[PDB]
RNA sequence: CGCGGGGUGGAGCAGCCUGGUAGCUCGUCGGGCUCAUAACCCGAAGGUCGUCGGUUCAAAUCCGGCCCCCGCAACCA
RNA sequence: AGAGCGCAAGGGUAGAAGGGGGCCUGACUGCGAGGCCUGCAAGCCGAGCAGGGGCGAAAGCCGGGCCUAGUGAACCGGUGGU
RNA sequence: UCCCCCGUGCCCAUAGCGGCGUGGAACCACCCGUUCCCAUUCCGAACACGGAAGUGAAACGCGCCAGCGCCGAUGGUACUGGGCGGGCGACCGCCUGGGAGAGUAGGUCGGUGCGGGGG
């Protein structure tokens, strides 16, 4: 499934993983 | 790797080396103590069509025509590092179901 | 589920990149991620067999794979270990589901690292490949604070068809790797 | 030295490996009959060549010493012999090279080699150097 | 001292030489472990000893890597 | 220890070798007597 | 030299047979009682297991060689 | 091939005898051509045959452990059957 | 009759380590995909299946070079069936027949069967 990472700070990927609500946050976007 | 090969050498005699190609598939009796190949049904590269394993079944075929014509019988079938499951597999079953 | 970013980004990017810093003749000669593995030195679930299954679970989801055992063979006798009993993690992935761990890598697992500064430019084999070691395995996504019972800690590989690690650096940091340099 | 206890006496038969060349050095000494040299007489031929000439230059010892020299201790029959009572010794058959010197004149080896003889079993000679090796 | 000891005389190796007319069994060599390979017409046992399977005469054939073989050319 | 099998619904032997502590307790491998053939042979 | 026994914290002994994990006592150290010391009470430190090589996953421990200690024996002439 | 092949050493061995998984019990009974070794006794090898059974598609292998040590004539008696 | 390939046996390194170059339509491998047969103690990496594109890089096949591996005479020794002599001994020498190892020149990036595809 469409693992959407919602991380906290403006950025939501559509990777591959369990679950898609993937709660994350200080990803690559800052 | 080649372990089965060198059973079946002291086994007897009329090896059947069934060397395929990932579309062709080659048949050939040889007969060691000697070296010298008796009943060769090629595949690919003789005339049947194409689809291995149909193909495989009849190419058996073609060496039973040549090989009862010749007066042959001994199944020393040679797997020739191949696992006994697919291609090589129909190979002997056309050939010894007939 | 043959499609994802970094799948793309290494054909319409890095492919023809590669084919300016170098340049080939061969599409086959162009140097291609194929091989990733993970490994766990776990002469600590030893005693345990209870903490083996729980590295192998939550390295399951993190590697969106199957999980595998491989065991000692020598004897670490100043360690309590021997001959065959004991256990070692691994988990070999490759093709799609290679794709998609390395999406979290350098999207969700190295950002959140503690103080990240970058990857260390001379953990390379020599040769075209890499080898880079992990403590926390929280850092991944899916995994959940309140059910880590234990950090621990893990390392990493990936193979290519690479034979310098030029074209590894070069390969590596198209490819979304940020080194520390 | 290092390997195990005892062994065999054997035969000392013709001259031959026993012998070689002026591998080194200027000079040498070569023995004229076969006989097994004791550690003993290898430090007495060594020690008298350099305190023959104080502060010399370099002292070759080709010939080693590693067979077991057994000796029973003054009894009969029993089981073999302890050994190990003269310590060891090497076999030397004619021809070979026990010593030479380098990096010194002639007249101190001719003196010290000679002297070295004496502390020797063997009736020895002493061979210059000529040319002797094997080339082109 | 503590030494005199030595298992007796297993008395091994070839027993049949090539040119020799034989029967059928007869242990053509026996031998430690495979100093010699079997061949046309020759088996083997768990002490790996050589014996004709046929009636003929002895003939051996060194192969370098594959070894040295013997067999037995059957006729009558 | 010294091992002694028996034979089902019959009356006979047969050489064996059990073990004693080690992972072996019972013997329940087949084997031929003489008359009819094969039938299994517990330890006994 | 032939036979047997043993080298272990500073002293004297256990642990070895049936291998992992150094024990007791006195002494030494810090503390307390006392005017002071001893005794007594509290806590702690200290062993390359004679020495070299070997066997094992691993040797104080099992095996083999050398140095030292102890007991027995060395007769018929 | 300097490892491994349970344990000494040797000869042998990855063109398996070495490591793994599946099924499974030939660690069978009744025999035995012809041999090595040999004073005697004893030891050692064994094709092939019959019954019947395991693995394999099958050619085929299996009459215990890669092998050479792990043992005791005869007498006297024990237990179960015929 | 002759040349390049695929299989497969023989000689058992003069046929390999390697550096370079060549070959793709045909043969061969890699490559696409994983529904079916079947499978990886985890992975279609391999084992298996249905097959279009692309390549000839990997690997393999064919040639070139002697830096390593490898094969290595000729001459003369060492040793020795048999015969004989000298020393006190450690040992040494002669007639006849036999004769390495080492080293030197030198030689080698293979030869050869049968069956099959293509010209
Ligand atoms: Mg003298
Ligand atoms: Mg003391
Ligand atoms: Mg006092
Ligand atoms: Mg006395
Ligand atoms: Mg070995
Ligand atoms: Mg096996
Ligand atoms: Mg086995
Ligand atoms: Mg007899
Ligand atoms: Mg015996
Ligand atoms: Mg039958
Ligand atoms: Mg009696
Ligand atoms: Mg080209
Ligand atoms: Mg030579």
């Amino acid at each position: 499934v469409p693992a959407r990472i919602i991380c906290g700070c403006g950025n939501v990927i559509e990777t591959y993983s369990t679950k898609p609500e993937i709660y994350v946050e200080v990803c690559s976007k800052c | 790797k080649f372990r089965v090969r060198n059973r079946i050498k002291r086994t007897g005699r009329l090896r059947l080396s069934v060397f395929r190609s990932l579309k062709h598939i080659y048949a050939q009796i040889i007969d060691d103590e000697k070296g010298v190949t008796l009943v060769s049904a090629s595949s690919l590269a003789l005339k049947l069509k194409g689809n291995k394993t149909e193909v495989a079944r009849q190419v058996g075929r073609a060496l039973a025509e040549k090989a009862l014509a010749l007066g042959i019988k001994q199944v020393a079938f040679d797997r020739g590092p191949y696992k006994y499951h697919g291609r090589v597999k129909a190979l002997a079953e056309g050939a010894r179901e007939g | 589920p043959l499609d994802l970013a970094l799948k793309r980004k290494y054909y319409e990017e890095v492919r023809p990149e590669l084919i300016r810093r170098f340049g080939y003749q061969n599409v086959w000669e162009v140097p291609r991620l194929e091989k990733v593995v993970i490994n766990q030195g776990l002469g600590e679930a030893k005693e345990d067999a209870r903490i083996l299954e729980k590295a192998a679970q939550e390295l399951a989801l993190i590697t969106g794979q199957k999980p595998a055992v491989t065991r000692a063979k020598k004897s670490i006798s100043n360690f309590k270990l021997r001959k065959g009993m004991p256990i070692g993690l691994r988990v070999t992935l490759r093709r799609d589901r290679m794709w998609i761990f390395l999406e979290k890598l350098l999207n969700v697992a190295l950002p959140r690292i503690r103080d990240f500064r970058g990857l260390n430019p001379n953990s390379f084999d020599g040769r075209g490949n890499y080898n880079l070691g992990l403590r926390e395995q929280l850092i991944f996504p899916e995994i959940t604070y309140d059910m880590v019972d234990a950090l621990r800690g893990m390392d990493i590989a990936v193979v290519t068809t690479a034979e310098t690690d030029e074209e590894a650096r070069a390969l590596l940091e198209l490819l979304g790797f940020p080194f520390r340099k | 030295r290092m390997k195990y206890r005892k062994q065999q006496r054997g035969r000392l038969k013709g001259a031959t490996k026993g012998g070689d060349y002026v591998a080194f050095g200027d000079f040498g000494l070569v023995a004229l009959e076969p006989a097994w040299i004791t550690a003993q007489q290898i430090e007495a031929a060594r020690v008298a060549m350099v305190r023959h000439f104080r502060r010399g230059g370099k002292i070759f010892i080709r010939i080693f010493p590693d067979k077991p020299y057994t000796k029973k201790p003054l009894e009969v029959r029993m089981g073999k012999g302890k050994g190990n009572v003269e310590g060891y010794v090497a076999v030397v058959k004619p021809g070979r090279v026990m010593f030479e010197v380098a990096g010194v004149t002639e007249e101190q080896a001719m003196e010290a080699l000679r002297i070295a003889g004496h502390k020797l079993p063997i009736k020895t000679k002493i061979v210059r150097r000529d040319a002797y090796d094997e080339a082109q | 001292t503590k030494n005199g000891r030595d298992s007796q005389a297993k008395r091994l190796g070839v027993k049949r030489y090539e040119g020799q007319v034989v029967r059928a069994g007869n242990i053509l060599v026996r031998q430690r472990g495979t100093r010699f390979k079997p061949g046309k017409n020759v088996g083997m046992g768990r002490d790996f000893t050589l014996f004709a399977l046929v009636d003929g005469v002895v003939e051996f054939q060194d192969r370098g890597r594959l070894g040295r073989y013997v067999h037995v050319r059957p006729l009558a | 220890l010294l091992l002694e099998c028996t034979e089902c619904k019959r009356r006979n032997y047969a050489t064996e070798k059990n073990k004693r502590n080690t992972p072996n307790k019972l013997e329940l491998r087949k084997y031929c007597p003489w008359c009819r053939k094969h039938t299994v042979h517990r330890e006994v």
